[PDB]
RNA sequence: CUUAGUAACGCGAGUGAAGCGGCAAAAGCUCAAAUUUGAAAUCUGGUACCUUCGGUGCCCGAGUUGUAAUUUGGAGAGGG
RNA sequence: GUUCUUUGUAAAGUGCCUUCGAAGAGUCGAGUUGUUUGGGAAUGCAGCUCUAAGUGGGUGGUUCCAUCUAAAGCUAA
RNA sequence: CCUUCUCAAACAUUCUGUUUGGUAGUGAGUGAUACUCUUUGGAGUUAACUUGAAAUUGCCUUAAA
């Protein structure tokens, strides 16, 4: 499997090959919009570990983001908005600059007949799934929610403001305990 | 010396499963009339086109 | 400039050895949907009204390649010259040389597609070919690597 | 006496009716019954003499006794010097236990950790190893049940402590546990240093029990198989036996030949135990034949009056190989020639052959003429799966064999030319094999 | 432990092909050209410093020095 | 519900949880990662029909920079 | 229940023997600047200089052991 | 980067039997002692074997542009 020594290659980010590759692309996309349709993705290992398939409904969209809410998030909402049909479903980073931040991030289109008769994901076209990255259902939204197992998120285990419901809230019964 | 040895399936050494499958299936279309042999397509067709 | 693993690339086989590799290749066409699709219908109408050789062709897709390689059935490589996700290309040298299979590289994706009946190829390579070819085969890997290995041996160095 | 005069279960009278043995042997006769008792009994019994039988029936009978569970203890532990010993004891046992319901497995250096390891977890009441792998297994393995260790047996103490595993041993025996561990051994014969391993081992007082041209030919890795094909096919009407150094590698040259359509008969521990005896009865009576057999098959197993002694996989134990010929020499009508192939780089052993001063002879062949059998049996390996597969598993039995030979010095896996070996069993490509390199 | 699992070599031979083919950061650099003429001494605090983890250091240490030996040595 | 107005913080004012325990309901799975290579076997769309929340034949295109079989360590895969 | 179809050297499950046997990187982490808690190991979240290994890594109590396998996703009660 | 001199008769016509004719080749190298020959200088025959198609010098215009 190529897929391996892609993986591979990408860990050594500094190399030489890797370091001319980033300007190179930087610079490339420092030309286009902000935000523009790619034909496919440039780190393939990447995305097709996270979910990326190469058939009819997945679109690869680049945007890009100026350097300092997480710069991901920003550019997932960024992506929604303007591609309203579409629906988020991952994003990684692929290039940075010392004015710009690029991600590419994959979307589904769910009104695509191949993406509906596919039961692998069809449940994206759940309307509950619409627009993820609005709520931070999304993998960075997630992160940046603090939802995990462990006493390192206990306090924030289930969002931020719920608990102050929770702790607000005076629970009495019929018969008083 | 290769990487890994993963012993070479019987497929490999085999005529394929799937042309077998497929070639089933038409067999099953055509008794069913569901598709025309080629060779009737080609009676057919002589008759027409005049 | 480039680092050394870049620019390796672009030092394709001259005009007669890509000539020579392309006609030879264009004997192991696999057979296009319409091919086979005949076939198979040919063969479902012999079995309704009531033992071939395994069949020969040119191995290219780039996980099916990279599979070959490593394991030494490959006998004869050819990478393209223009992928724009270089990195899916990049390594692909190196493990040929590191595992001795013979390699080249030609210049256009769409020429190796147009043997293999796809618009785009990233690689292609040969595992079997019929004994008729096989001095061929072995002529071809030779000037190949005369041409290449030993014309182009500062193609890893030098930036 | 005869093995219906024993407390045997009914399995292992089966068992044994099936082997087709049913007359006890000396050694055996006087071994069994002592073992049995439990009491701890050591001797000089030369291999192949069916000592491994005789302190085997004692371990299946104290398991049958107990009737434990395969998750419950480890049962019994067997260790060997050399894989191919284990490989024949392993094939004994699982003949013998056939009609029982008791587990079994082995831990043989070079194979797949992970599946001895995963065997050993799942848990085995007849174990058979050699003391490296057994140490690592021990050591280095968590999960393993050894605490339970009811019996231990050592074959061929003398071969063991000559290839260096005496500290092994000792860390074994320290790490092994000694309350109701019953200890035994086997050899040939017994040195001063076996001795003191029998006191460190055995608990109580053991009881005691006793009872020509070296030609060889200098050919290619490559064309060491083309070589003995012309040979056997030149040779024909005569009797030949072939030695080797793996049972898989014998089973797969004897299909191969059978294949090409010329006789020939294989003497392999993997086949049955009765198969096996009429396979030697009938080259034996035939007068006319070739017999394919491993070295530990023939190490104690009678030699008719054979023309030909072929040792075509360089031989188990070096010693018994160079003895081998004075007797023979005697024992046979025609003195029988012996033949030898040796690589370029295995020219060493030559010099224990001088160090031996037996008479030799170098025999030599023209390149010119040969068999020219590659390209066809490359086809055939590359048509047929099943003569795929066993030629890939002779060629991974002779290289686990090779790395595991003791003459270090004259033998090295580093010094072999994978490529030649497996072009010469038929592989373009030489399919990969775990040996630590 | 039921997961650990090795590298199978597989592995090892596709980092080797990605170490020699990517070739050398330039804090990689650094640190082989402070090995080559400094020594271990002073390599593994900048290693430290570049990381934050000793142990993390030492072993970029001593990748970097068996890179070396099978480089230089051949 | 209980743990509990306890630990903890602030050491004042005050803020303030969580394991265990009992109850209600309980379903586990889907990808990435090793070659189908003796046959891109996958699918979007157009057309002619039918038993139309769709099915078949044909055509075109997407796909080989990976759509079709299996597997997520609870392993798993090729053979007898 | 009533049935019309089944299809093909097609698919699946268990025990035994043999050979193989792949796990998510600008990611953890450290550093630094803000936010959050009543949280003493600011854990968690936010900008950025830096940025690793696979018998490895995280979480803890003790000079070793205990549990899990993060950087992908779906699921009614 | 083109492909290789894929049969002709007389008898017998048991549907194939008898007789005749048509076969001029990659090179190099190694090599087992007989035939004649003309007398001299070697001209043709005679076992066997290696080869990546290997190798250092014998004195007509539409596969148009």
């Amino acid at each position: 499997g190529a897929y391996k020594y892609l993986e591979e290659l990408q860990r050594k980010k500094q190399s030489d090959v890797l370091r001319f590759l980033q300007r190179v692309r930087v610079w490339e996309y420092r030309q286009k919009n902000v935000i523009h349709r790619a034909a496919r993705p440039t780190r393939p290992d990447k995305a097709r570990r996270l979910g990326y398939k190469a058939k009819q409904g997945f679109v690869i969209y680049r945007v890009r983001v100026r350097r300092g809410r997480s710069l991901r998030a920003t550019a997932e909402e960024r992506v929604g908005r303007r591609a309203a049909n579409l629906r988020v479903l991952n994003s990684y980073w692929v290039n940075q600059d010392s004015t710009y931040k690029y991600f590419e991030v994959i979307l589904v289109d769910p009104q695509h007949k191949a993406i509906r008769r596919d039961a692998r994901y069809n449940w994206i076209c759940d309307p509950v799934h619409k627009h993820r990255e609005a709520r931070g259902l999304t993998a960075t939204g997630k992160k940046s929610r603090g939802i995990n197992k462990g006493h390192k998120f206990n306090n924030t285990k289930a969002g931020r403001r719920k608990t102050w419901k929770r702790q607000n809230t005076l629970s009495l019964w019929r018969y008083r305990k | 010396m290769p990487l890994t040895a993963v012993p070479e399936p019987k497929r490999r050494f085999v005529p394929s499963k799937n042309e077998a499958k497929r070639v089933m299936k038409i067999v099953r279309a055509i008794r069913e009339g569901r598709i025309i042999p080629p060779k009737k397509l080609k009676e057919m067709k002589e008759k027409e086109k005049i | 400039k480039v680092p050394p693993t870049i620019a390796q690339f672009q030092y394709t086989l001259d005009r007669n050895t890509a000539a020579e590799t392309f006609k030879l290749f264009n004997k192991y066409r696999p057979e296009t949907a319409a091919e086979k699709k005949e076939r198979l219908t040919k063969e479902a109408a012999a079995v309704a009204e009531g033992a071939s050789p395994k069949p020969y062709a040119v191995k290219y897709g780039l996980n099916h390649v990279v599979a070959l390689i490593e394991n030494k059935k490959a006998k004869l490589v050819l990478i393209a010259n223009d992928v724009d996700p270089i990195e899916l290309v990049v390594f692909l040298p190196a493990l040929c040389k590191k595992m001795g299979v013979p390699y080249a590289i030609v210049k256009g994706k769409a020429r190796l597609g147009t043997l293999v009946n796809q618009k785009t190829s990233a690689v292609a390579a040969l595992t079997e070919v019929r004994a008729e070819d096989e001095a061929a085969l072995a002529k071809l890997v030779s000037t190949i690597d005369a041409n290449f290995a030993d014309k182009y041996d500062e193609v890893k160095k030098h930036w | 006496e005869k093995f219906e005069e024993l407390k045997l279960s009914q399995p292992t009278l089966k068992a044994i009716e099936k082997m087709g043995f049913t007359t006890m042997t000396s050694v055996q006769a006087r071994t069994i019954p002592p073992l049995l008792a439990g009491r701890d009994v050591l001797g000089a019994a030369k291999t192949g003499s069916g000592k491994t039988l005789a302190f085997l029936i004692p371990a299946i009978e104290l398991l049958h006794s107990l009737k434990f569970k395969p998750r419950n203890g480890t049962g019994i532990i067997v260790i060997t010097p050399t894989r191919e010993l284990a490989l024949q004891i392993f094939g004994v046992a699982r003949e013998l236990m056939e009609f029982h319901s008791q587990t079994f497995g082995i831990v043989i250096g070079g194979a797949n950790r992970r599946q001895e390891a995963e065997k050993l977890m799942k848990g085995v009441n007849m174990l058979i190893a050699t003391p490296g792998r057994l140490l690592d297994h021990l050591q280095n393995t968590k999960g393993f049940v050894f605490k339970n260790l009811k019996a231990l047996i050592i074959d061929e103490a003398d071969r063991i402590l000559e290839i260096g595993f005496e500290d092994e041993m000792r860390q074994i025996i320290k790490i092994l546990p000694n309350e109701d561990r019953q200890s035994m051994l086997f050899s040939a014969t017994q040195t001063t240093k076996v001795e003191d391993l029998a006191r460190i081992s055995l608990r109580p007082g053991p009881l005691f029990i006793n009872v020509l041209e070296q030609g060889y030919v200098v050919c290619d890795s490559d064309k060491r198989f083309l070589l003995l094909f012309s040979f056997l096919k030149r040779n024909q009407k005569k009797k030949i036996i072939v030695f080797l150094s793996s049972c898989n590698s014998v089973k797969y040259y004897a299909e191969l030949l059978n294949y090409i359509d010329l006789p020939v008969l294989e003497l392999h521990g993997k086949q049955k135990q009765q198969k096996r005896t009429n396979t030697f009865f009938e080259f034996c009576n035939a007068e006319r034949g070739i017999l394919i057999c491993t070295d530990v098959a023939a190490r104690g197993l009678d030699i008719p009056a054979v023309d030909w002694i072929i040792q075509f996989d360089p031989p188990d134990d070096p010693r018994d190989y160079i003895h081998r010929v004075g007797r023979t020499a005697r024992g046979t009508k025609g003195k029988g020639k012996s033949l030898m192939f040796l690589t370029p780089n295995e020219l060493g052993f030559l010099r224990y052959l001088k160090a031996s001063k037996v008479p030799l002879n170098e025999y030599e062949f023209p390149e010119n003429k040969i068999a020219n059998v590659q390209s066809q049996l490359e086809k055939l390996i590359k048509s047929n799966y099943y003569l795929h597969q066993t030629a890939k598993d002779g060629y991974r039995s002779y290289l686990q064999a090779y790395a595991s030979h003791s003459l270090k010095t004259v033998y090295q896996i580093d010094k072999l030319d994978l490529a030649k070996v497996a072009k010469s069993y038929g592989f373009p490509v030489p399919p990969k094999v775990n040996i630590t390199i | 432990s039921y997961k650990k699992g090795a590298a199978s070599n597989r592995t090892k031979f596709v980092r080797s092909l990605v170490r020699e083919i990517a070739g050398l950061s330039p804090y990689e650099r650094r640190l082989i050209d402070l090995i080559r003429n400094s020594g271990e001494k002073r390599a593994r605090k900048v290693a430290k410093k570049r990381l934050g983890s000793f142990t993390r250091a030492k072993a970029k240490v001593e990748e970097m020095n068996n890179i070396i030996a099978a480089s230089r040595r051949h």
